[PDB]
């Protein structure tokens, strides 16, 4: 299972679950993170999520693709992961 | 439109109208247009069906080694092409005095990138006495023998801020004996490819050159246009990584020679080649395609052929 | 043909793109649009796009995905799309 | 020599050795003695045995079930080998070795279509016509002059079509030219790829200038080979009945042919191409030969003459 | 836990173990642990399989109607129950004293919120009065009839603060004369659809009420507790939908009878209602249920029942 | 009267009228007289005619093709009524209405078991323990009373056994595992036999209405646990269709191989399409008497074997 994980986490948090994110999925963009996740590793990062993060205030999305999409990137791409 | 490079050991083909990748495991990614160039890294076999649609596409395949070092390449039939250009290229090369401007600017253009490469990292730089052999040489071979001498002696002054294990005593021709040889050489393969590629994106023919005599297997275009690109590109990617410490003796492997690279070493690699292939100055790549316009530029007469230094 | 778009753009140039991406895509948090396109409004996006955000500063990703993806929120749900 | 392979197999390497996959059972392939592979129909690769063939320096030429050219397969490796393209290019540049060449694509043109024309029987008489051509210095000249060899020919071919096929002024403005014209075309894919089968390069030509947007060989060897392969077939095809008008339309410019005619056409058209006097298209090749061993100087370019 | 309203016209199906919602172009979506309830505004094709399956999963599909207005629910097989509860629900229901404080309750709970509402839009506030004209009454019939004329001066105490054009004289539920009637109806219908979605979810047997006189066949637990969350949920939302403007003339349109909603005034209404229904209080959804949760410490006795009406 | 469909098709509605398209037809369904449709079949429905269903008021019972119950659509008005609930609880309160109704359940098992007992040769004279339920005042007396009365029903039915199947004492042995593993799976048709009607399965009178388990199939077993498990158990301990090599024993206790499940099932169900007005609808007639007795029409009488 592929996901890309986008969120919204504002300030002073961030960095923490920033530095989460990078120990398991990759970087692409300025928050934005993608990477291959088995159906336990899944939970443990929306497990990890759920406990960093503060609800009622940020938000943190999380599409369940089946396998590597397509993109089309404009501006610097400050990483490209369309090189595998 | 960026490139790939396919480590895993799976199959291209082309169910639907589009290129497909299975690798051993099990998927199928990768839309084809917004690709430009392959580097095909592992095993991996192509099925007629995508191999030919890649020709039709006007995309190539470039193959590399097990340890990296470039091993052929595919070349598609001549999408944009011009043989008014081509003979212009020809008089160049047979002219010897209209030649040797170009074949010396090359060298002219690149060793001074060295320099000013050099310079950026605060150590000394002397190299504006050579130039003066250079312009006195006349015949191609002498040329060389420069070139052959600046290239080694750039790497003994570079030398005095690495530490030991990444020092470069020689350059180390496949297969290299030392470490940090590899990483150059590696790293130099890629943008030989990534030159042949964004020479095809022109009309100039591939296969007459003035620094370098051409075969007809040979890309002898791509390596005259190497000799400026090296030290934009395979240099400073082989300094930036290993200063920082990106990279160490767990990415090494040794083998009786002891070159390799880890897979790990190879895709960091080639991911900062391809993240540093296009930050901007709009971008990094396409210098590569302007580079070989300022050819285009000489070959007519419009303006002469002004090398690149550094933005 | 159904995307989704996620961009970091910088400030004072934001609201612009904000403001056209909303009138093309649906709007799910902060700097992420979604929404069905055909590929001829893909193209105007693209490309009107490229003529609001100014490059080698700025990034933009933009996904192309087949269908509407699954995908599970976390935090506060800025706009329910899960919901036909 | 060299090797084809029309079978649709899968090109293999299994241990340190290469093989060939072809569906039904695997076969060992002896290359020592190889240098060049030319490869048509569906034949999958593999980058274990790429390796292998680049290391011993061969080179594969990929094609389609038909001649068109897909790509080739050019190692690191490589052989003395010299260059082809710049000699192409030696020549052009001294104007004294390009209209030889020149003139001489046209003498053969001439020629075979006077062969042509004696086949069926016809008065055709050129020689006090190309004499023209070994007096005539600037290539403008030897081309204006083709072009008056050429309108004669036409001129003295429809005497022996029907009058429905008349084919008058250049051109598409008739059935008859639309139908050669669209042959000489179809031809001139062909020939693009009986001549990327060589290492010779198709955008330096000397007949017609080499010059922005096409391959401008083909151009020049078609002067020979169109009165071989695309002027006979059309004329088979009118004199036996094969198209009438009912495969052509008119559109708002021109005429031409109906999704059925190209279908037809195209078959004769293939079917005249595997046809032994050797297979047809290889002579396209041959001529091609005949040119690489002028361009290095083994033996000077003559053109083909039709003695069937 | 999301809920889906598929207005497109489909076709729910199974294909081996995940659920798929074919519209009549070609793709199929649709996550099988994203729901417990589903919301059906069109026309769609439900199969033995995905029918199954859902009750499988204990799923339902509140059903509607041409205009939005509640239809029917596929109430599947319960997963937690519990018969003690029942019991003791039956047993408050059945002693007709330790009701009355429960109906009174869901009352003084559910027109309490409706001051509330009114002071946090700034009008005038007053049935602090009215509430003893039901605080001894004996039978439901009278705090039901009084609810009534209350309900009837909370709207007629709101119109003041609405524009002109969207003002509600009578509420005439079904069906709906004037403007702002249907945008109610609709979002009470919604919400009573949530709200039996939120008493399936506890151990409460949902058939047997207090306020309102029950029945083996219709939950009228959703409409004793809708008492309390109709005022908070769907007046809140179709009050900040028409104020802010989303809605106007060009949405409703008239039909041969009453009023009614278009379809892209039905979908941001709906989109509004589950936009506004997750919101930051926890869930303003886990509120219903949690309400729900409130019943049972009084029916088991751990503590007195008392409504949630602040704001908080 | 109730409708109900075996058959798998396609229920639609076409033009304002109900339809029910099978495998090569259509057949309109005349809905004027029914208050409930059954649908035990793979029967697809559409939202367009299921609101024509609703708009009469129709409910419509889910089932599997064979036997479990998955949901009923509820529409919004429901032709008025009163509620079996309400009286089902009341009932339990009721001290009374529940020593009735408690004392029903067991007697009627008790008298099961008797010709349960006489049908295989047995001497029965179990009918002296039932005094000790006339003037039972607690449940527990009833309840525990019962414990002797089963177990001298075991005890006096070990005589017509093999060695091998023993119930000694009451999953762990022999026969243990394969009467229990019926008494399962009748818990199962049970629950659906009971959702059928309206009752709420959750409220109990001859065992406790703890949260949490179907309690009405759990006291109606004592009924038909004699009729329909004890009954096939006897006769495939007998016939010889289960034998040692079926059972698998396990760490704990003993159980049936993958092999041996299948067997009692296929048996099983024969039992319920092998009509005496069939033997499956006894469970949901024995349900309805309750319903007849809940309201008031008629007292409650237990089901006696017959047969």
């Amino acid at each position: 299972m592929y996901i890309v994980v986008v969120y919204d986490v504002g300030v002073e948090r961030v960095n923490k679950v920033k530095k989460f994110l990078r120990m398991h999925l990759n970087w692409v963009q300025n928050s934005v993170f993608e990477g291959e996740v088995t159906l336990a590793e899944f939970e443990r990062i929306k497990e990890g999520l759920k406990k960093i993060i503060d609800e009622n205030s940020d938000s943190v999305i999380i599409y369940k693709l089946r396998s590597m999409p397509p993109r089309e990137t404009l501006g610097i791409e400050k990483n490209p992961i369309e090189e595998i | 439109k960026k490139s790939l490079t396919i480590f895993s050991d799976g199959t291209l083909l082309r169910r639907e109208n589009t290129l497909y990748f299975e690798n051993v495991n099990g998927r199928k990614p990768l839309a084809i247009e917004g690709i430009y160039d392959i580097y095909i890294y592992g095993h991996v076999n192509i099925t007629s069906q995508a191999l030919h649609y890649i020709a039709q596409k006007g995309i190539l395949i470039h193959f590399f080694n097990h340890y990296g070092y470039y091993d052929g390449t595919f070349y598609p039939r001549e999408t944009l092409l011009s043989g008014d250009l081509i003979i212009k290229q020809a008089e160049h090369y047979l002219d010897k005095n209209k030649r040797l401007f170009l074949a010396k600017s090359f060298v002219v253009g690149g060793a001074k990138n060295m320099e000013k490469n050099l310079k950026n990292w605060g150590i000394s730089s002397d190299f504006s006495n050579h130039l003066k052999e250079l312009q006195g040489a006349k015949k191609v071979t002498e040329i060389m023998n420069v070139e052959g001498r600046i290239r080694q002696e750039y790497y003994a002054r570079w030398d005095e801020s690495l530490p030991g294990e990444f020092r470069i005593g020689k350059r180390t021709r496949r297969p290299p004996k030392n470490e940090m040889n590899a990483l150059i050489s590696f790293l130099n393969s890629r943008l030989y490819a990534t030159m042949i590629s964004e020479i095809y994106n022109t009309q100039l023919a591939p296969t007459i050159s003035y620094l370098h005599e051409p075969s007809e297997r040979r890309f002898s275009l791509a390596l005259d246009l190497s000799e400026i690109f090296k030290p934009i590109i395979a240099d400073r990617i082989a300094n930036r990584l290993v200063k920082k410490g990106i990279i160490k003796k767990d990415h090494f492997r040794e083998d009786l020679n002891g070159v390799l690279l880890t897979d790990e070493g190879m895709k960091i690699v080639t991911k900062a080649y391809n993240q540093e292939l296009e930050k901007t100055v709009v971008t990094r790549r396409r210098l590569i395609r302007l580079e070989a316009y300022k050819i285009i530029k000489h070959l007519v007469g419009v303006e002469e052929y002004s090398p690149l230094v550094a933005w």
